[PDB]
């Protein structure tokens, strides 16, 4: 079990 | 709308919502596939989708 990888470029603030 | 958290999310960045596992949040903008927007701990801010899910 481990947290998903953050994927920041996908951020709709961006 | 909630969802629970699946994981703890530590915030980097403006804008991102803090929670712990287990914790529910209020979805409020769920428009982007990858990076919702809600409710928590009496903030607003976003997370990613695959760190909650649904719950009834």
């Amino acid at each position: 079990i481990q947290p998903p990888p953050v994927n920041r470029n996908l951020k709709p603030d961006r | 709308t909630y969802v629970q958290a699946l994981f703890d999310f530590d915030p980097q960045e403006d804008g991102e919502l803090g929670f712990r596992r287990g914790d529910f949040i209020h979805v409020m903008d769920n428009s982007d596939p990858n990076w919702w927007k809600g409710a928590c701990h009496g903030q607003t801010g976003m997370f990613p989708r695959n760190y909650v899910t649904a719950v009834n």
